[PDB]
């Protein structure tokens, strides 16, 4: 068979191309996937963080 | 080329998280030794902040222990995350150990 | 008339890459702020 | 250049080190040099005092203080001996200069 | 230029040039290899051989006459040249070749000979034209399933099934009054061309083509043809361009000139004023490389072609050559918008004024099919000085930044990495 | 769909309008949780028990 | 780093004066013979720092017998050196050979640096 | 690492007698059937491990139209496993296309570097 003859893609095409409805959907999904992940490595620090501030029985002398 | 490829310190993150070739058919079982790099970064920095509250005398060590749970902000979190992270270490090692009986990994040249 | 490169830089690099470099402070200036609140540093 | 800046950042890191574990003597030179040591960062503008307070662990140099530069000393040792090897990898690609400043390519011993 | 429709319905076109020492008449028609199926693929290029056939080049070689052709995507050409002074003769002879008399060419002795011919071109071209048929596969997985995507030679499978009742089904439908042109160019003035033509009457029956069912459409996707046995690598990669009549026709050919050509061993060509040879001159990336923007009558493309030997660093060259076309968005300056206008002006300068009427008249019967009309050299350089740096940062960042590419290689391609990590540097991350 | 091209036009977000996010979703996240876990306890935290001493 | 321009530019405006070579020239030919590198048996033009594209532009374009000469120079001061001493009095450097043979390489070397970098800058001025 | 002279001195022994040819062809067809290497359109010959230097020599010797035919089954191989699915079963291997095409150059290059051996490790019978 010609090199110049493409397969069958078919299955798995768009509807129409539409260059604006897979870009959209996934720019919308790594963008969330970002957000999430800033406010948990957010949460991570600041929880190691006040670990080094004083404990209950020191601030109980105050 | 490059800067990522004539960097000095550079090449050495860019030959082996970057452009490293990768057989294309390798399944799930290939992510248990980037989970046991991520379980020793837990374990390190878990045990270092728990460090700086603990006393090892005989008469010490087990009172130092409850006042980590009870008086340190957030030290029960440090704890828990630490007890059950040596577990969870454990098993994903055993796993790591079988999926290189399983394909023979130990065999030459490896 | 020619420009500047200062080295390696160029003023016209400084025409859209200073206000970029700036959105590097307008954009991406955030991670000195909110990765503080937890514990609170309110002023401008 | 990059050779340099590296043996900059060990500098710094080995200050570091011996004014820590200095302070895990506590004699009476041990007690006043970490008093004025700390007092020194509750003049940056408006986080002065939560810097020295997070330092302490408390409201002076106490208990919790001497307990994590212990801890503290244990483990910046161990980072130096991994800025050392960046080091001799910054080396190991020109190689050494030699007192005349000139090339050193045309005479070579092991 | 002069264009004038007869009374029966034909259109003639004349650029008329008295410093010239011939002259140039043909027929030229508006159905090229995008009006073929994939199954008689090659008709075209079976008609062309046809005409250029030896016992019709005899005959026209007795009075003093040349014959040329030329198929491409649109349109198909057949000019004859002479003497300033045997216009008339060459008339004649294109008479009794496509009106009056076409079932002598068409004998079982002369096709089989013609046909064996033709067969041994496509498969001399598929095995030793390296940079040429990767720019046919281009094509075809651009436009893949589409009319846009058929190569214009046909292909070896296709033209082994080809008898001579395809070439009559060929003609009927497309060698129609309504779809032709006739052109002259060189020493030859208007009036003359249409007296000639009207002192033969020419019945000349009124048909009309076939309409297509699909629309040329761009597809995002790649072919790879690995050969290790070859010494390099070739490579074509574009985009999405601009048709024939598009208001952004001019400024893509712009755009295309200002990273240009270049050969790594001419001395000249390496001092050219483009920032991309900064990156490829210090470990020596390439050996050649050139820009093109195509237009069509339905779309375009636009991209580059190379050719390496240094098979190890591929991934550089292309990863530099990316990071040129993202500064067209966003940091583009003044200096190569104004050099880019003085070297397109002289590159369709030496286009359209060459002294080769065959050249003439093969770019003037492709554009009155198309639009009707000619445009002329001095309204097209009025439209060239009027651009700006901000309608080429208009045009970029709808057509450049963060689009769908498609790939072709062939060769030593192992170090041509996936698709995705090619797609992601149509984008910068900074912006 | 549209109202993914309505705010930000084909582009992905920025990581400057991630980052400026990220400091809304906390309070807004903390604040609806608290509420929730509360209501499903209600009567058994000791501000419903000082009540009713009083 | 400082530019070999620019140092002729400042070098030749004393050299023209008459009254500033008078007071400058002989402080610097005392400056020389403190330096020493005439003991080791070589001239100024050996001492150049050199990892530099400017610097190995102008070392492929010296004549083959110069590069010769010049090798075997750089060679003897590292044996002379590690023996802790010095060359005997007849193998001195004189000052009538101590000429910048390297200077005229590195000057046209560097006006062609330039004349790329002002081109590679340029505004139109429609 | 058996050998492979050592595998074939065996399974020549078996095949020859009549008794034990009757009791074990019929177990190794089943188990060549629940191995299902054919089903991904490999032969066996593809399956032997390479990373050794008698087994780069057999691979150097193999001619140019069956090297190009091996390469394309072990490519279309890792395709069909990351998509987690078989061939159509009109692309199986057949049993009469199984043949041991690699196994006499392997032989060959065994009995060479056995006899590299004993020459090397000789005593004299004076
Ligand atoms: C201590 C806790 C550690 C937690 C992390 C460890 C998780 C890894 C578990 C061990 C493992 O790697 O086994 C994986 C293996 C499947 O490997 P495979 O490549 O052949 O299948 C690719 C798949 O079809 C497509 O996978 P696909 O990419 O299409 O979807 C991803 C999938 C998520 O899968 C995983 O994250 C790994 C489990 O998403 C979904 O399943 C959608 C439903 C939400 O599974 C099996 O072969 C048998 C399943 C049970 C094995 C468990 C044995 C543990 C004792
Ligand atoms: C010092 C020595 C330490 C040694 C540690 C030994 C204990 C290890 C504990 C974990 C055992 C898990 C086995 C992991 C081995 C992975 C490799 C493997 O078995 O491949 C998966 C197997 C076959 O895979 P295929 O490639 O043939 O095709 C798969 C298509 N589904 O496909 C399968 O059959 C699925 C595998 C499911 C395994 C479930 C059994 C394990 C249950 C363990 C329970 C332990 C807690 C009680
Ligand atoms: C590979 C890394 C490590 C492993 C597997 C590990 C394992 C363990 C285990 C199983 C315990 C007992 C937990 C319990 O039952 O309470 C423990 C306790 C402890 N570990 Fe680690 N550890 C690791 C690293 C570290 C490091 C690096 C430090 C200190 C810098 C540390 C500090 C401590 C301390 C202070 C305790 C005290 C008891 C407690 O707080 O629970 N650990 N470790
Ligand atoms: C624990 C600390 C250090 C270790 C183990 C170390 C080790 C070394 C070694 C083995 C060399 C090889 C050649 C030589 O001995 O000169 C070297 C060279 C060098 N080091 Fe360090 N060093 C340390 C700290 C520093 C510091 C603090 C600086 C500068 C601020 C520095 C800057 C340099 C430089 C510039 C060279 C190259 C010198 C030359 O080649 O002439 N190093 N170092
Ligand atoms: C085959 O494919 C792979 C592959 O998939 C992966 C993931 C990797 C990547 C490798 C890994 C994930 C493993 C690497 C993991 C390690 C080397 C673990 C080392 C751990 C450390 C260095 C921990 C260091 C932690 C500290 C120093 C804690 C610091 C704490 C401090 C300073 C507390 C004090 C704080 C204050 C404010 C005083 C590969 O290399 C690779 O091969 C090509
Ligand atoms: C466009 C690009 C975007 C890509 C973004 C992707 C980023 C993803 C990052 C996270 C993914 C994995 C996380 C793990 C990680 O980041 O690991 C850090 C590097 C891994 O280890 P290594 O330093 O490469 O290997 C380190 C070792 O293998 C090397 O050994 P060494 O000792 O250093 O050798 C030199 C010896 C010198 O010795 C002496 C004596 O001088
Ligand atoms: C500790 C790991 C948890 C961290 C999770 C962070 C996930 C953030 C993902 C969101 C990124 C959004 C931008 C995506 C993007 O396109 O940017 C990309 C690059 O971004 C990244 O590389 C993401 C890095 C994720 C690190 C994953 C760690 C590997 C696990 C091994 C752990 C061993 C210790 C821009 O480059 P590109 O457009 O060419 O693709
Ligand atoms: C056990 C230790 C294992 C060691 C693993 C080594 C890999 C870890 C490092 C990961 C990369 C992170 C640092 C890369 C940053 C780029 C450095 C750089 O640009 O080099 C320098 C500038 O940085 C410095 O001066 C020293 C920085 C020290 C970094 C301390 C962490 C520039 O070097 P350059 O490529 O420009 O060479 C000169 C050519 N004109």
């Amino acid at each position: 068979k010609s090199t110049y003859r493409t397969p069958n893609f078919d299955d798995v095409l768009k509807e129409n191309n539409d260059a604006d409805k897979g870009r959209s959907y996934a720019y919308f999904m790594v963008g969330a996937m970002g957000l999430l992940s800033s406010a948990g490595a957010k949460s991570t620090v600041e929880t190691f963080i006040s670990s080094m501030t004083a404990t209950a029985d020191v601030l109980a002398m105050a | 080329m490059a800067f990522r490829k004539s960097n000095v310190y550079l090449s050495l993150v860019n030959s082996y998280i970057i452009d490293s070739p990768q057989p294309s058919s390798i399944n799930y079982w290939w992510n248990m030794g980037s989970l046991l790099g991520l379980c020793l970064v837990i374990q390190i920095v878990t045990g270092i902040f728990m460090a700086m509250h603990y006393s090892s005398n005989i008469e010490l060590a087990f009172s130092s222990v409850e006042h980590i749970m009870r008086d340190v902000h957030n030290g029960y979190i440090l704890r828990y995350l630490h007890a059950n992270g040596a577990s969870f270490f454990f098993m994903v090692m055993f796993m790591h150990m079988a999926k290189g009986l399983y394909y023979g990994s130990y065999r030459s040249p490896r | 008339k020619t420009g500047l490169h200062f080295g390696r830089l160029s003023l016209r690099s400084l025409t859209a890459y200073a206000p970029n470099l700036m959105l590097w402070g307008g954009a991406s200036m955030l991670g000195l702020f909110v990765f503080t609140e937890g514990w609170p540093k309110f002023q401008d | 250049v990059t050779l340099w800046n590296v043996g900059v950042i060990i500098f710094i890191l080995t200050i570091a080190t011996a004014f820590l574990g200095y302070c895990c003597v506590y004699g009476q030179m041990s007690h006043w040099g970490a008093t004025v040591i700390t007092n020194l960062f509750s003049a940056i503008p408006f986080v002065g005092n939560d810097i020295v307070s997070w330092l302490w662990g408390g409201f002076s140099v106490s208990n919790p203080t001497i307990q994590r530069f212990f801890a503290l000393h244990y483990l910046v040792p161990f980072i130096i001996a991994a800025m050392v090897i960046m080091h001799l990898m910054a080396l190991h690609i020109h190689g050494s200069s030699n007192p005349l400043g000139i090339t050193g390519n045309l005479d070579r011993i092991p | 230029a002069e264009v004038t429709q007869l009374s029966n319905g034909i259109v003639v076109a004349t650029e008329h040039n008295p410093s010239a020492h011939t002259a140039s008449v043909g027929v030229v028609f508006g159905s090229g290899a995008a009006n073929e199926n994939p199954y008689n693929n090659g008709v075209s290029n079976l008609w062309k051989n046809i005409f250029l056939s030896k016992e019709n080049s005899a005959v026209a070689a007795k009075e003093g006459l040349a014959l040329s052709s030329n198929i491409s995507r649109d349109f198909q050409s057949y000019i004859v040249s002479s003497l300033p002074g045997s216009t008339d003769k060459s008339l004649d002879f294109l008479n009794q070749s496509f009106i009056q008399q076409k079932a002598n060419l068409l004998s079982s002795s002369n096709f089989e000979a013609t046909k064996k011919s033709v067969l041994k071109q496509v498969q001399d071209f598929e095995e030793n034209d390296h940079p040429n048929r990767v720019l046919e596969h281009l094509h075809s997985t651009a436009f893949q399933n589409t009319p846009l995507s058929l190569p214009t030679r046909g292909t070896l499978e296709s033209l082994e099934n080809l008898v001579v009742a395809d070439l009559e089904s060929f003609a009927n439908n497309h060698f129609l009054n309504s779809n032709a042109v006739v052109v002259g160019t060189g020493n030859i003035k208007h009036e003359d061309l249409v007296n000639s033509i009207e002192s033969k009457n020419l019945s000349l029956q009124t048909g009309t083509k076939p309409v297509l069912k699909k629309k040329a459409a761009f597809l995002g996707s790649e072919v790879r043809l690995r050969d290790d046995t070859l010494p390099k690598a070739w490579i074509s990669l574009a985009v999405e361009g601009e048709p024939v009549n598009s208001p952004n026709y001019f400024v893509a050919k712009l755009a295309a000139q200002i990273f240009g050509s270049y050969n790594a061993f001419e001395p000249a060509s390496r001092l050219q004023g483009i920032k991309l040879l900064d990156n490829i001159q210090e470990y020596q990336l390439c050996d050649n490389f050139n820009h093109f923007s195509l237009s069509y009558k339905d779309s375009g493309l636009w991209g580059f072609s190379t050719a390496t030997r240094n098979v190890t660093m591929i991934d550089d060259l292309i990863h530099f050559t990316l990071k040129q076309w993202n500064r067209l968005t966003i940091s583009v300056t003044d200096t190569e918008v104004e050099r880019a206008k003085s070297l397109l002006k002289l590159q369709l300068g030496q286009l359209y004024e060459s002294g080769n009427p065959v050249n003439d008249a093969n770019l003037l019967g492709a554009e009155v099919l198309i639009k009707g009309s000619k445009l002329s050299l001095g309204e097209a350089f009025k439209k060239i000085d009027a651009i700006t740096v901000k309608d080429v940062k208009a045009w970029a960042g709808k057509r450049l930044w963060d689009q769908d590419i498609a790939i072709a290689g062939t060769g030593q391609i192992e170090g041509l990495l996936d698709y995705m990590r090619i797609r992601s540097d149509m984008s910068m991350m900074r912006w | 769909s549209s109202l993914y091209k309505t705010f930000f036009k084909r582009n992905a977000v920025f990581v400057g309008t991630i980052f400026a996010g990220a400091f809304v979703f906390q309070t807004v996240f903390d604040t609806a949780i608290t509420s929730w876990y509360e209501n499903h306890n209600k009567g058994k935290l000791w501000k419903d028990v000082k009540a009713r001493i009083a | 780093p400082q530019s070999f321009t620019s140092i002729a530019r400042i070098g030749d405006y004393i050299l023209k004066s008459p009254v500033l070579s008078k007071l400058c020239v002989p402080v610097a030919n005392q400056f020389i013979n403190l330096a020493g590198y005439k003991k080791l048996g070589l001239k100024f033009d050996d001492l150049i720092a050199e990892e530099n594209p400017i610097m190995q532009t102008a070392l492929r374009r010296l004549p083959e017998d110069e590069s010769y000469a010049r090798a075997y120079r750089i060679i003897r001061a590292h044996q002379t050196e590690l023996t802790h001493h010095l060359l005997p009095r007849n193998e001195w450097i004189k000052a009538q050979e101590d000429v910048p043979y390297l200077l005229p390489y590195i000057l046209e070397a560097e006006a062609a640096a330039k004349e790329k970098d002002e081109l590679d800058n340029i505004e139109v001025s429609k």
